[PDB]
């Protein structure tokens, strides 16, 4: 699993 | 992460058994229908029950016990690993020594009795759900594609075709035609009633019967005919978000009208209609001017299915599995029974004094009260 | 103090229905209540009834503006020989309008304007609704055939309790008990007129729901086989359907044998009569389903002040 | 944001002035058009947060 | 490693051919196109440029100025093949 | 009656003179019932007013009215999946927004409006019911109650008249869904209109691809479950016989070019129609007359079909246009990043002939860099100009900096931990600037990244790294020693042909090294270093300081990044010291990988994989032992201890740092060792080549519906690694580990599909040619990140 | 979150007024709002509005200002202190500008807002600003002009080059930007070997630095 959040 | 439905599914009404249903027996088919939305239900015939599957199964059972006497496949197999279901959505019907049954692939399978092998097969315009209704020596189909079919007993080639206007959104199903008169009448997804010659199918004549359905496109404009009856010259029809109406059996004349809608089918007794709205709404409507003697809403929003008068009593089936004995006369509950977990969704059958029913499994039950 | 002249009675979905409008027919039927021998007592109820005509007045005017449906002013003048009974009283003249509006022609022309815009639409509407079979024509004409019998003429009053295309069993009910309990209170000795006044959905409630000299083969056969049966004076009913229930109170009676010869020709003498007496009863049966469907898809909300 | 919490409160910015630009003989600038022009316009107002941006009274 | 980069007007070399002197603008501007140069310092003068440059291929360049009279005519003509 | 002044009530919004126009009747004139009825009709029509009532007073003629009340705010309930500011924008696009007045009759049309909105996103039951709240000085508020229902989904998708393909496999290559396997990632189960014409689309040039020139879609049927949550979707087709290529045929203003043209027209008598093909050479026709300055080459293909031999005669209509030229190149939206980054994208030079081909290229390389949500081309014309445009491009500013977290899981680097803020755009300049630091079991990783893409606008990239890295050898099954490193590098990029890249730098690393087993290897080159390490204690300690020139060429020719099918990948990395720095050595690596596919399908593909390393010391000295290259486990030989493979270590007689009872000891001298030790641990070497042959087939259980997105795989795999630099001669007893003929060998299955839960890859594998010491480990997996 | 409680609309607006004078914008722009809404139509509805724009303009709520003066002109075109609005205007376009080389499109609407205010209405207050501003602008469009031409010139254009700073003489002819992207087109003649073009871009230039 790889999570990205744009901010 | 939350779902949630704009209707509340109605609970399970609490009713005393008048008197104690039982079950006779119950075989499994296979697979069965599944999750589809399909026709596929058993038929009753000299004391044999015969029933399939979606795979493609089909079987032959004793009407007393449940014994199997024959069964065969119909999933052809490219040898010992590749193999395809046969996909079969039309009702099973039996007649004068044959079964036919609709496919999803345009393929129309007619099969002997004796040995359940393949008498012949044809190919048909579309995917073939309407029940294979059989008069005159012909068996008649109703596609999706809205090409209503005639096929011959003995060979199965196609004898005309006639084309009926599909819109571009409807419900999943088509009608049965119903001959009387050496003439069908069909209906369609477009909302109209049609009735064509059986000898050749010319167009005798046409009426529609669906409400203003002037709101949002495809959206409230959705009008299916599904199966509708005839007597004594009398043309009953009824429209799913439509009205139902009364029509001449010679031109197609509305006699009278009310606004309600259903895909169920209906069954006409003396005097009184007996249908389930859309809603799952179980009520009788007279038979001269459509006057309602009672209603019963005890099961809204359920997904009942078409109801089977059964000694004096209407039986249905809900997508919980649950049957539900109703009185006739008052509508009153009278038993309720628990059959099986997987829902029920195709109509019942009742004839000879048996009463059979098929649920989403497939596992064919027999009905008997005590 | 500031003293009310005119206000919205009743919104439309593409109109507005003035106060001033109910008014004007109040004072008409009243006037005209005194000449017909029918007394008119009721103010508040009679109220109420006329709004409802003009709410069905309105709305179907309406239609016929969209559609692109007017009136001609040389139809007024010949509407005047009828409309306003000149060969009954030989006076075109705006001077036989005594009774009020001071005499302006506008006004009154206007109001025959609305009568006969009204009738020309609905006619045309619920004409083109009618079908016929030739089955229905050749049993009728060879039922006028038979004998030339059932020439009964009778002269009715009809009182309606309304009811939804789609009721409710406590809307079915309701309207059963007091469908039941003004046929009683009319053989107990109760004025049919007053209960049609009171409780008649009809258009002839403001004229007591009299229908007027007319055949029996003209109503549907449920009323006919009672009919048969009843006496002058009678209450015939209650008797549900499409629109609701019905109270009949037959007001007189009268029958002739002035059979029509060229030859009982079924086919071309009574077949045109026939399908012309069908006619009218597809044009009462499919009037009242017209009217009741305007009503119920019609936008309204009644105003108070 | 932030960038533009700086411009709209108090900063004011200013440039260099204009210069006129000279043409040597047997030669002529090509054509102004007049699109961007600074019309001059007499008058000492305020500026440099000088200048009440308070809406009037009216 | 670069990749083509293109300047100026398309001369077939064939359309250059067919323009004579004492032609007028609209008649130069038909037979070849509206220059996307001109000389903005007083005098009217329409150079053509066709320049190109593939990818690491060296430079290849055709000029072709014409200078008109005051109202418009053509009086002469320069080419150039390729630039020294 | 006459009237002598006009006054009204409860005007508001509309002035007072406009409603004196409005009215007909006016001050000073004669009054009636009717004139009254009118204004009131008047003033009803103008469409601000509710409640009319024109009043007499003693006088005057006074008018009240509450008018239509004005919409104070908009209020939303239940729109679980719907956005309320979207809602709003929808609602205020049909008119009905705030300030505005309510009318009391459409209460109903909003409603159906909204519904309707539901149908088309996907929800057939919604429910839409509004509530009034009258407020004082005739404001009202308008709450809406959603009832979302459920969203029905596709049941199934057939296909009826198709012999030649299986259904099946037709939906293969659909958008549309009906299976969504839990434990795939194929996508949704929802139904839109887009999608299905992309669908028909696809099935038509799948089937144009075959042959199939005749082929035909009859139409089409939607139909819904009486629950109307079930959709089902069917496609009359009829395919007609294949057919042949006859020929091809060209017409047209071709502008001198029928010669050069031919040649691309030119095929094989006796092919297969495509209209794939037929596409190409249109594409290729269209490319050259641009190359040649046209701007608008119109190209045009009518097949001509002769059922009697089946045979297709395509025929080419050519249109060349005129040539156009750009004026302006002009960017709109760019409000942070400058005007130079998004120029340097673009292919079509200002100043130039125009080029729709170049336009496209560039607005896909705008598009690529991702800086851009929309992406948007317009071709203006000049006014009063035949032959000038203006090229413009819209674009939607996209948020750049993005938070990254990620875990995996393996057999080899067993629990891992990714975690890094990366920003693409720092200050709309095009430099990447990101912070990223790695975890797992034998090793922990920080690095910060800075870098420009255009060092020269030619395409050269300026790099730049400051790294950190700890790394535990005995986690990793190794020798015991500890590891830890920083340095800095900076390097360029130089693409030269779109599909090579070479790369050049320096870099900087100082090595600290402690808590060493003494073992003969690594005091090879301890010794080689003039150190003089105790055999009798671990505790010893080692720093050193390099400067190295890095280089490395990269090749990548793969047709798709997952799954290839085609192409190749070769990479070589090289690095090595310059003077000045404590070690003296050089290391070159080369990766390969080669996909063969022998099927036209593409579904049966041949995969080679070779790797080679090497390197030593150059003045007399030998290369560091931590930069041995390692063999074994699931990316180099399966069914291989991680890092197994290679010379094992031998240990010196030594005492333990803290002995225990009941512990394992590398033969320690409280174990009675009196002289060298073999050993079973893996030490690496500097030397290594490593071949894999795998061979690829589609997986033959899963349903071909959706088996495309599983590869299966037979593998053969080799490898081997020795040391160039081991004194056999001195080393008699132990085996010889600088001879290179020792091969390993392994083979297995292999499995690989992209889950949920990020990517999963199985191999299960039997080596059955091992040496003494080799570690076998059969089952290997990793979910990696 | 932030109730306005509903007092009379005069003692409303004098809390607005008295919070606008301390300096926190973010209550006086929910009083402004809330005497809106409550009033859509009151006695000093335009003084609401202007309020309410000018708390916009100093909260960074651009969007919502050019909205609120597009609807003040729209409504009030004759409004006697139209010429606040305009500057106003001027003053929202400069703060969504905000870097020659960012999109310009923000600097011509101010420009051209500007120019409007400054040839209508002369003798108003927002003049000399107006002016000011209006060379700042003219200014900042010339620099990313030659920004744009010098990026040309490395990337080897040579007629693109000389077309914009063609375009910068004929639109800003005295701008420093065009003073120093004089050069550039001296540079791309002399590269294209036209020496006749060359030779009077450097008289130009000779005669004028």
């Amino acid at each position: 699993w790889n999570w990205s959040k744009s901010f | 992460n939350s779902e949630e439905d704009v209707v509340k599914m109605s609970p399970l009404p609490t009713v005393e058994n008048q008197f104690t249903p039982t079950t006779a027996w119950s075989t499994s088919v296979g697979s069965g229908i599944g999750n589809f939305y399909s026709n596929l239900h058993p038929a009753l015939a000299d004391n044999v029950v015969y029933a399939a599957d979606r795979a493609g199964l089909v079987k032959a059972l004793n009407a007393d016990d449940g014994k199997e006497i024959w069964s065969v496949s119909l999933a052809e197999k490219d040898g010992w690993f590749s193999k395809e279901p046969a996909l079969l959505s039309g009702g099973v019907t039996v007649s004068g020594g044959h079964v036919y049954i609709g496919s999803e692939k345009a393929q129309v399978y007619a099969l002997n009795t004796s040995d359940g092998t393949v008498a012949w097969q044809t190919k048909v315009a579309g995917e073939a759900l309407s029940r294979p209704v059989v008069s005159d020596g012909l068996v008649l189909i109703h596609t999706s594609n809205g090409q209503l079919q005639a096929l011959n007993e003995a060979d199965g080639a196609v004898k005309w075709t006639v084309n009926l206007d599909m819109p571009s959104l409807s419900l999943r199903g088509e009608s049965a035609p119903t001959t009387a008169f050496g003439a069908a009448v069909v209906g369609g997804d477009n909302g109209r009633v049609s009735a064509v010659l059986m000898e050749q199918g010319q167009m005798i004549w046409q009426q529609r019967i669906s409400q203003a359905t002037g709101s949002t496109e495809i959206d409230r404009l959705s009008d299916v005919d599904t199966t509708p009856v005839v007597v004594n010259g009398v043309v009953f029809a009824l429209a799913y978000n439509g009205n139902l109406t009364a029509l001449d059996l010679r031109s197609g004349q509305i006699m009278w009208k009310r606004e309600l809608g259903s895909v169920n089918d209906f069954i006409v007794d003396g005097n009184r209609i007996y249908l389930v709205d859309q809603n799952d709404r179980v009520m009788a409507l007279t038979i001269d001017g459509g006057v309602t003697l009672w209603t019963q809403s005890d099961l809204l929003h359920r997904l009942l299915t078409s109801p089977v008068l059964y000694n004096g009593n209407l039986v249905v089936g809900d997508s919980e599995g649950y049957l539900h004995w109703i009185n006739v006369e008052d509508g009153r509950f009278v038993a309720q029974q628990k059959v099986d977990s997987s829902g029920f969704q195709t109509e019942p059958v009742a004839a000879d004094g048996k009463l059979l029913i098929q649920a989403k499994d497939g596992t064919v039950y027999s009905i008997t009260r005590w | 103090a500031p003293q009310v002249v005119d206000k919205v009675a009743a919104v439309v979905n593409n109109g507005v229905v003035l106060e001033s409008d109910v008014d004007g027919l109040m004072q008409s039927v009243k006037l005209n209540a005194a000449q017909a021998r029918q007394q008119l007592p009721d103010d508040a109820t009679l109220r109420h009834q006329i709004m409802e005509r003009l709410i069905m007045d309105q709305i179907i005017l309406q239609m016929g503006q969209k559609m692109g449906v007017k009136i001609s002013d040389e139809q007024l003048d010949q509407a005047i020989a009828n409309i306003a009974k000149q060969n009954n009283m030989t006076l075109d003249q705006m001077r036989s309008r005594l009774a009020y509006d001071g005499l302006n022609y506008n006004t009154y022309r206007n109001q025959i304007r609305k009568e006969m815009i009204i009738s020309e639409v609905r006619n045309n509407e619920v004409r083109r609704r009618i079908t016929i079979l030739p089955q229905e024509v050749e049993s009728l004409a060879q039922q006028v055939g038979n004998q030339n019998d059932a020439s009964t003429e009778l002269n009715l009053s009809h009182i309606l309790i309304p009811l939804p295309e789609n009721p409710t069993s406590d809307q079915v009910n309701e309207a059963e008990s007091q469908a039941r309990a003004i046929v009683d209170q009319a053989r107990n000795g109760a004025d049919f007129g007053k209960l049609a006044i009171a409780h008649s959905a009809d258009q002839q409630a403001l004229n007591g729901g009299q229908m007027g000299w007319g055949r029996i083969q003209e109503l549907p056969g449920i009323f006919a086989q009672a009919l048969s049966t009843a006496k002058k004076g009678d209450i015939v009913g209650p008797i549900r359907s499409g629109v609701g229930f019905h109270i009949l109170k037959v007001n007189d009676l009268r029958g002739e044998s002035k059979n029509i010869s060229v030859v009982d020709k079924t086919d071309a003498a009574q077949k045109d009569r026939a399908y012309r007496m069908l006619m009218n009863r597809k044009f009462s049966e499919e009037a009242a389903s017209w009217m009741q469907e305007q009503r119920a898809s019609a936008y309204v909300k009644i105003l108070s002040n | 944001r932030y960038k533009r919490q700086v411009s709209g409160d108090e900063a004011y910015l200013e440039a260099a002035p204009l210069a006129e630009l000279h043409a040597p003989a047997g030669m002529i600038l090509p054509v102004t058009s007049g699109d961007y022009a600074i019309p001059v316009t007499n008058g000492s107002g305020a500026v440099g947060k000088a200048l009440d941006i308070r809406p009037p009274a009216q | 490693y670069r990749p083509d980069i293109n300047q100026g007007n398309y001369l077939t070399a064939n359309d250059v051919s067919k323009i004579r002197v004492g032609m007028t603008q609209q008649q130069v501007a038909y037979a070849l196109g509206t220059p996307l140069m001109s000389d903005p310092f007083g005098t009217n003068t329409w150079f053509y440029v066709f320049r190109q440059q593939p990818g690491h291929e060296g430079v290849t360049q055709q000029t072709l100025t014409l200078t008109f009279n005051s109202s418009g005519v053509l009086t002469n003509i320069d080419n150039k093949p390729a630039l020294s | 009656f006459v009237v002598k002044d006009i006054h009204f009530e409860g005007l508001q919004r509309v002035a007072v003179g406009a409603a004196l126009l409005s009215m007909p009747v006016r001050t000073g004139d004669t009054v009636n019932d009717e004139d009254i009825s009118n204004t009131i009709r008047a003033l009803f029509a103008t469409g601000n007013f509710e409640d009319v009532r024109v009043l007499r007073d003693g006088d005057t003629l006074l008018v009240q009215v509450k008018e239509r009340p004005t919409i104070a705010s908009i209020t939303f309930s239940g729109n679980k999946s719907v956005k309320d500011d979207m809602l709003k924008q929808n609602l205020e696009a049909s008119g009905v927004r705030v300030g505005e007045s309510l009318d009391r009759t459409t209460i109903a049309d909003i409603e159906k409006g909204l519904e309707d909105f539901y149908y088309s996103v996907g929800k057939y039951s919604a429910s839409v019911k509004a509530v009034v709240t009258p407020l004082p000085r005739n404001r009202v508020d308008l709450k809406l109650v959603f009832q979302e229902g459920v969203s029905a989904e596709i049941q199934q998708i057939n296909i009826v008249g198709n012999h030649a393909f299986t259904t099946d496999e037709l939906i293969s290559h659909f958008q549309l869904r009906d299976e969504v396997p839990w434990w795939n990632v194929v996508g949704d189960r929802k139904y839109q209109k887009q999608k299905l014409a992309g669908d028909l689309e696809t099935l038509r040039s799948y089937y144009l691809d075959r042959g199939y020139a005749r082929f035909n879609i009859d139409s089409t049927q939607v139909s819904l479950t009486p629950d109307k949550k079930g959709i089902y979707v069917t496609v009359n087709i009829t395919e007609g016989d294949q057919y042949k290529l006859s020929g091809v045929e060209v017409s047209g203003n071709l502008a001198g070019h029928s010669a050069e043209i031919e040649q691309l027209t030119k095929i094989e008598p006796g092919e297969l129609y495509n209209g794939t093909k037929v596409t190409k050479m249109e594409d290729d026709i269209k490319k050259l007359l641009g190359r040649y300055g046209y701007a608008y080459p119109r190209v045009q293909s009518m097949p001509e079909i002769n059922d009697a031999d089946k045979t297709v005669k395509l025929r080419v209509n050519v249109d060349a246009g005129n040539r156009f030229y750009v004026r302006k190149i002009r960017f709109e939206g760019n409000d942070t990043s400058k005007d130079a980054v998004l120029r340097r994208e673009m292919r079509q030079m200002e100043g130039a002939w125009l080029g729709s081909d170049l336009v496209d290229q560039g607005k896909e390389r705008l598009n690529r860099l991702g800086f851009f949500e929309t992406v948007d081309t317009d071709t203006q014309r000049v006014p009063g100009s035949p032959d000038q445009v203006d090229v413009v491009y819209k674009v939607k500013e996209r948020n750049t900096g993005s938070f990254n977290f990620g875990i995996g899981y393996g057999t080899e680097s067993g629990v891992s931990f990714q975690a890094g803020v990366q920003q693409d755009n720092w200050l709309g300049t095009g430099y990447a600037v990101g912070i990223n630091g790695t975890k797992n079991d034998y090793q922990t990783y920080a690095e910060l990244s800075v870098t420009n893409p255009y060092f020269t606008v030619d395409g050269v990239s300026l790099g730049g790294r400051l790294f950190y890295n700890d790394f535990q050898a005995d986690d990793a099954d190794l020798s015991d020693y500890t590891n830890k490193s920083y340095g800095t590098d900076v390097t360029l990029g130089f693409p030269i042909n779109e599909y090579n890249s070479l790369r050049a730098g320096l870099g900087y690393v100082h090595n600290s090294l402690s808590n060493m087993q003494p073992q003969v290897a690594m005091w090879r080159y301890l010794y080689s270093m003039g150190e003089h390490p105790s055999t009798s204690d671990q505790d010893n300690s080692f720093k050193t300081d390099d400067f190295t020139f890095n280089y490395g060429w990269t090749y990548n020719k793969l047709d798709r990044g997952y799954f290839p099918t085609d192409g190749s990948r070769v990479n070589l990395t090289g690095k090595v010291t310059i003077p000045g720095s404590d070690n003296e050595y050089y290391k070159v690596t080369l990766d390969t990988a080669t996909y063969v596919p022998i099927d036209d399908d593409h579904k049966w593909v041949v995969l080679g994989r070779t790797r080679w390393g090497y390197g030593d010391g150059l003045g007399g000295k030998e290369m560091p032992f931590y930069e041995n290259f390692y063999a074994g486990g699931s990316s180099t030989v399966r069914g291989f201890q991680s890092n197994t493979i290679g010379p094992k270590a031998v240990y010196f007689p030594h005492q333990a740092s803290n002995y225990d009872p009941d512990y394992d000891y590398e033969c320690a001298t409280q174990d009675g060792a009196k002289d060298l030790c073999k050993s079973d641990d893996a030490v690496g070497g500097n030397a290594m080549a490593v071949a894999s042959l795998e061979f690829i087939t589609p997986t033959p259980f899963i349903s071909d519906k959706y088996a495309n997105s599983v590869r299966t795989s037979f593998f053969w795999d080799m490898g081997t690694v020795w040391d160039t630099n081991w004194d056999s001669s001195q080393y008699s007893g132990y085996p010889d580990y600088s001879d290179p003929s020792n091969i390993r060998m392994s083979a297995g299955i292999a499995l690989q599909w992209m889950s949920p839960l990020g990517p999963l890859v199985f191999s299960y594998a039997q080596p059955f040619k091992k040496y003494d010491g080799d570690k076998a480990e059969q089952f290997q997996f990793n979910i990696g990140k | 979150k932030e109730e306005v409680p509903d007092n009379p609309p005069n003692e409303i607006y004098a809390t607005a007024q008295q919070k606008l004078q301390d300096g926190n914008w973010r209550q006086a722009i929910t009083q402004l709002e809330a005497l809106d809404n409550r009033y859509p139509f009151g006695p000093y509805s335009q003084q609401v509005q202007l309020d309410l724009i000018y708390a916009y303009y100093k909260n960074a709520d651009l969007p919502l200002a050019q909205a609120a003066i597009d609807r003040f002109i729209r409504l009030n075109p004759t409004h006697p202190n139209i010429d606040y609005v305009m500057y106003m205007r001027g003053l929202t376009n400069m703060a969504l500008d905000d870097r020659s080389d960012r999109d310009p499109q923000h600097a011509r609407a101010a420009f051209s807002d500007f120019s409007k205010l400054v040839r209508g209405y002369p003798n108003s207050q927002y003049t000399t600003d107006a002016t000011k501003r209006l060379v700042f602008l003219k200014d900042r469009l010339a620099k990313y002009e030659y920004s744009v031409a010098e990026y040309y010139t490395e990337r080897g254009a040579w007629v693109a080059v000389v077309n914009r700073v063609e375009g910068m003489l004929r639109d800003y002819p005295d701008t420093q930007a065009t003073r120093d992207a004089l050069p550039l087109m001296e540079n791309a003649y002399r590269q294209m070997q036209m020496n006749a073009q060359a030779e009077k871009v450097a008289k130009i230039i000779a005669a004028n630095s």
